[PDB]
RNA sequence: UUGACAUUGUGAAGAGACAUAGUUUCUUUACUUAUUCAAUGAAGCGGAGCUGGAAUUCAUUUUCCACGUUCUAGCAUUCAAGGUCCCAUUCGGGGCUGAUCCGGGUU
RNA sequence: GCUUGUGACGGCCCGUGAAAAUCCACAGGAAGGAAUAGUUUUCAUGCCAGGUCGUACUGAUAACCGCAGCAGGUCUCCAAG
RNA sequence: GAUGGGGAAGCUCCGUUUCAAAGGCCUGAUUUUAUGCAGGCCACCAUCGAAAGGGAAUCCGGUUAAGAUUCCGGAACCUGG
């Protein structure tokens, strides 16, 4: 009302500069963005083998969930605790006596690629989680056919950082547990069943399915408004 | 011109030191009238969406 | 949630954090001493004959002087190595590559004075 | 032998051209939003002689529409296109001497000047003092168009190619006898390092293919085949024909 | 310059052989992510929807275009005036809408 | 009158006869600013400061280049009866 | 003619705003304090290249064996502060 106005601004070509507007649409990225994204992008457009499509395929959150609250109950030692440790045995184990055993046996998930990987082969491992990420995809892809090979349950996780940290490393590229004390054999039995369900068991049958081949949506569209109007007259 | 009190480098008009006056009054007449003009625009074609 | 609003279609180079040095050790141990003191500016008086007659006559004095040295320079210490004023210094390079300042005195101080006190006549 | 003139000009020495007079380069805006979703007006500020060129240039400025402030075009001037005047530019605009349109908004009959010849590369066919193109026909599945152009050579663009309505100024230049050394002197001055031509008839042997003998003549045939190598190339490269063309021309 | 091989991938119609099941090979024609070319202070792309309306209803929409500027040598900028919400009322300042939605494939 | 400067014009061109630093103006109106006293340094007057390198002379029938104090060569301003 | 680059066995060749994450001004936020963050801009992206091109400002008189629009005398003007 007062002595103010309404003159609203026409925007329509020809007349009054255009607003500011969101442009993140049309950012000329840094080229180390636009070669990640360009890379993610010519992986779904080839055709994938399905020997590497069978990641991609990741555990579930709810599943995982229940695997990192299982496998947080076994982290490996930390710092504080082996040196305290250790003087639970430098001075316990050489005077009292014991046969370097007034320490307990330890119960801790198992790491390291080339660690995992002799475990498998020697049917000792009991439920291994591989990565998804891993860049040079090679270090993990013939960990699911092994794991097949030598009857040991697998499941395809998202997180080597998410693996990492439940071991104290950055990140881990692989989790195993071998060992696994009774009161907890319960909660595991259960994991290893739902987890052969969605990897070991569907695996024969992920072994033909070839991934990508997936259109931008410029594209997708191009052609899902072309075979609509072709067929259907 | 740096070295010049103000008013050698002006003259006391609307557009004073920048255009000859002539071209003021001209500047002044096509304003008023095209600004007129789109009043005339806009009511006539606001009949003809009223009108069709 | 969601993503960032850029207004801007050019991107930069983020205004990062500039931290500043912060030695491990030290660059030359000892600084230098200065390195044109007074008595290294204005090196000798000149005593040419016609060197002599701006002195009686001009109330100037003559002193071959620092190549390195400015006009500042010399006033400064032509000022603090005499306990005169200066008007106005004027200076120029010799044909034989030695800088000479003639330099004024005001009108204060009588130059001729001034010149056998240092002990040159 | 040497090497012969015209080799010697692609390494560009004294050869280049003599840029330094020249209004710049004139080109189309740039094919942003405004022209083709619709139309954007300028006005003629100045219309003006590039030096080296035959045909008037024609300063028109606009409003640039995400920034206050004009934005100044260098458009090569059609006929009749004049100071003060509106010009328009776009798909959506109406069809007068002066605009540009794309060539698919143009009934065919048009004529046209500047066209592009791939869509947005701001002008590339018929810029010449008196030259323009025909729209002889589209084809409006696949967008194209057809034109002919001051070669008589008929061609097919995109329609969304634009070019500008009318013909180019400077029309019947070449009509006027040069008459003496010096105009030509001055005509190549402010183009190029092309002038005055010694007949490489004239030359000895090591300057040219047909250089030398004791009277002067090429001695062997001056059409000179396709695959003729660098040096040898002079003369009727490549003729399909040679004579006086007897009878009509304009191709059938 | 011409051919072959490599760079070289994805479909579909037609040929070509174990001799009329589809592994393979080529002719034709699609694909776009390799390679290639252009433009731009990577600005408005693609898809959906609001409104109008030509359109003719064979049950109600099956669709097609539109979806801010053209007598004039003016003027168009301060995240925009307006509207609405907040700060705890100070001067100042912020959200939203004004400027619809989705996909970040710069075209 | 001579020389030069300069203006208003006219002829010529398929020739229409640089660029940047730099200085001013205007459009704009964010803002800041008075009555017990504010705003004002494009008005006047007033204060301090201005470094560095070159500065001589020849410029030619002897100071430059032609083996030289060579009848050669070597860019220009001023101009009496 | 450097630079992000791309060629080249290599000395180096290409390119000069070009397939680049290219940089700095105004005052505000400080009244721990010296300058961190807060706005808003501006995307111009080296540098060298003229003692005849562009360009802030000085004159007259006198003076030397030999300097002077440079010193002496008087009178100015410009630029920064
Ligand atoms: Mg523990
Ligand atoms: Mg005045
Ligand atoms: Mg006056
Ligand atoms: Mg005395
Ligand atoms: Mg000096
Ligand atoms: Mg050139
Ligand atoms: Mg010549
Ligand atoms: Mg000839
Ligand atoms: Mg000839
Ligand atoms: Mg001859
Ligand atoms: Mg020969
Ligand atoms: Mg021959
Ligand atoms: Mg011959
Ligand atoms: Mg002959
Ligand atoms: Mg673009
Ligand atoms: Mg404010
Ligand atoms: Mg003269
Ligand atoms: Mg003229
Ligand atoms: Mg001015
Ligand atoms: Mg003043
Ligand atoms: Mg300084
Ligand atoms: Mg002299
Ligand atoms: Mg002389
Ligand atoms: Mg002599
Ligand atoms: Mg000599
Ligand atoms: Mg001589
Ligand atoms: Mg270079
Ligand atoms: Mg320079
Ligand atoms: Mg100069
Ligand atoms: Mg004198
Ligand atoms: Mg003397
Ligand atoms: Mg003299
Ligand atoms: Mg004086
Ligand atoms: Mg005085
Ligand atoms: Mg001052």
């Amino acid at each position: 009302n007062p002595l103010t106005h309404s003159t609203p601004k026409n925007f329509g070509i020809g007349q009054a500069v255009q607003p500011k507007r969101n442009l993140s649409r049309y950012v000329k990225w840094p080229e180390y963005v636009r070669v990640q994204r360009q890379k993610k992008i010519l992986s779904i457009r080839l055709k994938v083998p399905p020997t590497i499509a069978q990641f991609q395929y990741t555990l579930d959150r709810n599943t995982a969930a229940e695997t990192f609250k299982l496998f947080n109950k076994y982290r490996p030692e930390t710092a504080a605790e082996k040196k305290e440790r250790l003087t639970k045995e430098a001075a316990a184990v050489a005077e009292g006596k014991s046969k370097q055993d007034a320490s307990p046996k330890p119960y801790a998930v198992k790491y390291g690629l080339n660690h995992v990987v002799a475990l498998i082969e020697n049917k000792k491992a009991k439920l291994v989680l591989i990565a998804n990420d891993v860049d040079p995809i090679e270090l993990v892809v013939f960990l699911p056919a092994l794991c097949k090979k030598m009857g040991v349950p697998y499941a395809i996780v998202k997180g080597k950082a998410r693996l990492g940290t439940l071991v104290n490393q950055k990140t881990s590229a692989v989790a195993a547990l071998t060992e696994v004390r009774a009161e907890d054999e319960a909660a595991l039995a259960k994991l290893v069943s739902t987890i052969d369900a969605n990897f070991a068991d569907k695996y024969d049958e992920v072994k033909k399915h070839w991934g990508g081949g997936i259109l931008g949506n410029k594209a997708q569209a191009k052609m899902d408004k072309r075979a609509k109007n072709s067929d259907s007259a | 011109y740096a070295t010049v009190s103000k008013t050698h480098k002006t003259v006391s008009r609307a557009y004073g030191g920048s255009r000859c006056a002539n071209c003021v009054k001209e500047r002044i007449i096509r304003a008023f009238l095209i600004e007129e003009q789109k009043i005339v625009k806009k009511v006539v074609k606001e009949q003809t969406e009223a009108a069709k | 949630k969601a993503l960032k609003v850029r207004t801007s279609a050019t991107f930069r180079l983020p205004k990062t954090l500039k931290l500043a040095r912060a030695p491990k050790y030290a660059s030359k141990a000892v600084p230098h001493y200065n390195r044109l003191d007074s008595y290294k500016v204005i090196e000798q008086p000149i005593t040419s004959e016609t060197a002599m007659k701006k002195v009686e006559d001009g109330n100037i004095l003559v002193f071959q002087v620092s190549m390195k040295a400015n006009k500042y320079q010399i006033k400064k210490a032509v000022k603090e190595l005499y306990e005169v004023d200066v008007l106005k210094v004027n200076t120029l390079v010799r044909p034989n590559g030695t800088k000479k300042a003639y330099v004024r005195l005001t009108a204060d101080y009588d130059a001729l004075d001034i010149a056998n006190r240092i002990g040159y006549i | 032998g040497r090497v012969i003139r015209n080799q010697r000009k692609g390494a560009g020495s004294i050869f280049t051209s003599h840029t330094r007079l020249r209004q710049g380069a004139a080109k189309l805006r740039t094919l942003d939003y405004a022209e083709r979703h619709g139309y954007i007006r300028g006005i003629v500020k100045q219309i003006v002689h590039d030096s080296g060129r035959g045909a008037p240039l024609a300063k028109v400025v606009f409003r640039d529409p995400y920034k206050y402030r004009l934005r100044e075009e260098i458009f090569i001037a059609n006929e009749g296109v004049h100071t003060g005047q509106f010009i328009y530019a776009g798909k959506k605009a109406s069809l007068n001497v002066g605009n540009v349109l794309p060539l698919g908004s143009v009934p065919e009959g048009t004529i046209v000047s500047n066209v592009e010849e791939k869509p947005g590369d701001r002008g590339a066919l018929a810029r010449a003092s008196g030259n323009y193109v025909i729209i002889i026909g589209h084809n409006p599945d696949e967008n194209k168009t057809r034109v002919r152009l001051p070669s008589g050579a008929k061609k097919v663009i995109s329609s969304d190619a634009r070019g500008v309505i009318g013909v180019i100024a400077g029309g019947g230049r070449v009509d006027k006898p040069l008459l003496k050394a010096g105009r030509a002197f001055h005509k190549y001055r402010l183009k190029r390092n092309s002038w005055p031509k010694t007949r490489g008839v004239a030359m000895n042997p090591v300057d040219h293919p047909h250089g030398g003998g004791n009277h002067q003549h090429i001695g062997k045939a001056s059409t000179i085949s396709r695959g003729a190598v660098s040096g040898q190339k002079a003369g009727l490269i490549a003729a399909r024909r040679t004579g006086l063309l007897r009878g009509s021309q304009k191709t059938q």
